[PDB]
């Protein structure tokens, strides 16, 4: 299977139209992933979920719980 | 104006220092692990650069939008939100910016040069700052420590009064002259971008610093360093290989050693990219994602709050 | 303050989890250490490079040509073997520069994140900074950013202020919110709803010069002591 990128050819790569977040950066916002009789996919990167922020003049969202997250650095 | 990436060029030894020429390609292998190594260390620039636009803009895993109608108690923020008309969802400033900023590296590209594009192509970076743009007057300082909070923005701009001390009585009784301010600053930042150009010249020097280090990268091979010429299908047509290997060597070593110099400034560059790369995404992650107290770190001023604009190969703050 | 104990100690106990599931976590240093052996690796290799002259080992070239006539040859491999030399160690200053710029936001982090609790947004981790601990790692440090992350939001009516007696009040700290009919001061980052008091409460004038205020009861705390009188 043969696809055309920006970055160059890429052959062995079928090219699916949905969007995932990078898994193997190929370039040019083509990232490819291995996912579904299993393959190699090449899809234009996800940038990240969709979601606009109920925003409005007289209305805020205020947190009631937490959570103490410990990231690592 | 913010350096951010550079151009993600990548050198093949075994075609600049000499393409079609077998004799000089076992030359090179008889030399060793030189040429294995500067792909290797341009390739780690290039991965470099790709991550340093993946850290100033991939801040955050959400795309936010602007609600469709777009009041926030008078801030008049369409000339910094993407244009829904224009093909590329850019805003009239990443626009500006992006006119403001100048195939030439086709040139070299032809020269055993490949110049690898950015993963995060421009309309993609223009979402992240799209988002972070969304985020941070839907939501304001939260987004970047949490789940995106929707505030009103005046309301999010009266606090961010009271985080320089002024209470927030003062932005709601000159709520409408903090407006006409805003957007008053807001159109003279386009002018002053319109008018004076060289304002991204931090920019353009570092485009300029690429394409030079390039440029001489290709007009290298146009010297003969000492050999008979510059050319090898001459030295091979008119000396014997026993004879030719010396002047073919005085080639290899001198474009061999140029290009050591050339990624050597390309290391120098990267890091100095890199250095640029790390204060813009610290100054996304406190001036745009919260309001920091650091004193002329978001602007000459108390800081309020902040925007990011993509720019090519760079960002783009407005304090 | 059990809650966030009960918090803390498992979010300690996933970071245990996720750097044992994931031995990539340490890649930043892993990295490091691969580029210094190849390096290193890189410039052991090349005195198995000839570099042009007859072979790569010297007693070859000295037990096998005359001194005046391989001095040539030896000196072709002193310029490559130097040459990769000065590669190498023009490499590690590029390097030493690198990590010289990390050790530095080692030692800023450990300075702001450890030893007191920073402000710079996304500086200790994604969150409010709470604290942080430092880890020994090799030839590199881990901070473990203990951050407060607010979770579950529930929109609310906001609004700039409360007219009471035809005279705007502000919050004195948080916001004013609503949980639709009742109006209640509240912390900003944390849902704690508090009844409007003047000790809640600042004012500012006179209430038709903000925006979005609304009409509310500003309970006074001592009005209560003029009914007991
Ligand atoms: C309130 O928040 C929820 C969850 O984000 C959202 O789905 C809902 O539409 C919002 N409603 C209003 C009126 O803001
Ligand atoms: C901002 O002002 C421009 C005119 O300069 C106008 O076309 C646009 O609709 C305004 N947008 C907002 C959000 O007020
Ligand atoms: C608002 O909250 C108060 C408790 O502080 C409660 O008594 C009242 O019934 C609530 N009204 C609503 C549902 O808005
Ligand atoms: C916000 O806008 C609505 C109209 O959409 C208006 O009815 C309401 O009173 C306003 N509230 C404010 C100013 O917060
Ligand atoms: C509040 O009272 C004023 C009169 O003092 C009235 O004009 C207004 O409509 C009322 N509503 C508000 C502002 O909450």
């Amino acid at each position: 299977n043969v696809f055309q990128t920006r970055a160059g050819c890429l052959i062995g790569a079928e090219h699916v139209n949905n969007s995932y977040e990078c898994d193997i950066p190929i370039g040019a916002g083509i990232c490819a992933s291995y996912q579904t009789s299993q393959s190699i996919i090449a899809y234009t990167m996800s940038l990240g979920a969709e979601n606009s922020v109920a925003y409005s003049n007289n209305s805020i969202a205020i947190p009631t719980n937490f959570t103490i997250s410990v990231t690592t650095e | 104006i913010l350096p951010v990436s550079m151009t993600k060029t990548s050198v093949d030894c075994t075609m600049y220092i000499c393409g079609d020429s077998t004799e000089c390609s076992n030359l090179l292998l008889q030399y060793g692990s030189f040429c294995t190594q500067l792909n290797r260390a341009l390739t780690g620039i290039a991965v470099e650069q790709d991550k340093n636009t993946q850290e100033v803009f991939a801040q955050v895993k959400q795309i936010y939008k602007t609600p469709p109608i777009k009041d926030f108690g008078g801030f008049n923020f369409s000339q910094i939100l993407p244009d829904p008309s224009k093909p590329s969802k850019r805003s009239p400033i990443e626009d500006l910016l992006f006119n403001k900023v100048t195939d030439l590296i086709c040139a070299q590209k032809f020269n055993g040069l490949t110049v690898l594009p950015p993963l995060l192509t421009d309309e993609m970076i223009a979402q992240y700052t799209s988002a972070l743009l969304a985020g941070t007057i839907t939501s304001g300082w939260t987004f970047g420590a949490g789940p995106a909070l929707q505030i009103p923005f005046p309301m999010q701009m009266a606090y961010r009064f009271n985080g320089i001390g002024v209470t927030q009585n003062v932005l709601y009784e000159n709520q409408k002259l903090i407006a006409n301010q805003f957007n008053s600053a807001i159109g003279k930042i386009q002018d002053s971008l319109s008018s004076t150009p060289s304002a991204l010249g931090k920019l353009q020097d570092v485009v300029n610093q690429n394409a030079q280090a390039l440029n001489t990268l290709v007009k290298q091979l146009s010297s003969n360093f000492g050999a008979i010429s510059s050319v090898l299908n001459d030295i091979l047509s008119r000396l014997d290989p026993p004879e030719a290997e010396v002047q073919i060597d005085r080639l290899i070593t001198g474009r061999l050693q140029s290009l050591q110099t050339y990624v050597t400034q390309q290391l120098i560059r990267a890091a100095e990219i890199r250095a640029s790369a790390n204060l813009a995404a610290t100054k996304m992650s406190e001036c745009v994602l919260g309001q920091s107290k650091r004193v002329d770190f978001c602007g000459k001023g108390y800081h309020l709050m902040s925007f990011p604009q993509s720019a090519p190969h760079g960002v783009v703050f407005l304090h | 303050q059990k809650l966030i104990a009960n918090q803390f100690n498992s979010a300690i106990g996933k970071i245990q989890d996720s750097l044992s599931s994931t031995p990539s976590a340490l890649g930043k240093l892993q990295d490091v250490v691969n580029q210094n052996a190849q390096a290193l690796n890189t410039l052991v290799k090349q005195l198995s490079s000839n570099f042009g002259a007859i072979s790569s080992v010297l007693n070859d070239i000295l037990s096998r040509l005359d001194p005046p006539e391989a001095e040539v040859q030896i000196d072709r491999l002193i310029t490559g073997r130097l040459q990769s030399l000065q590669t190498y160690v023009t490499q590690q200053l590029i390097r030493a520069a690198e990590i010289r710029a990390s050790a530095n936001l080692a030692a800023t982090k450990m300075s702001e994140c450890v030893l007191g609790q920073s402000k710079r947004v996304d500086f200790c981790g994604k969150g409010y900074h709470l604290m942080s601990f430092p880890q020994s790692a090799p030839h590199g440090v881990v901070f473990l950013h203990v951050t407060y992350v607010p979770a579950q939001e529930k929109n609310f009516t906001t609004a700039p202020a409360i007219c009471h007696d035809g005279k705007a009040h502000f919050p004195r700290e948080g916001v004013f919110v609503s949980n639709g009919t009742h109006w209640f001061v509240t912390q900003r980052n944390f849902y704690e709803p508090q009844i409007i008091t003047t000790d809640n409460t600042f004012v500012s004038g006179n209430c038709d010069v903000v925006i979005g205020i609304v009409n509310n009861t500003v309970y006074d705390p001592l009005q209560p002591e003029l009914d007991s009188f």
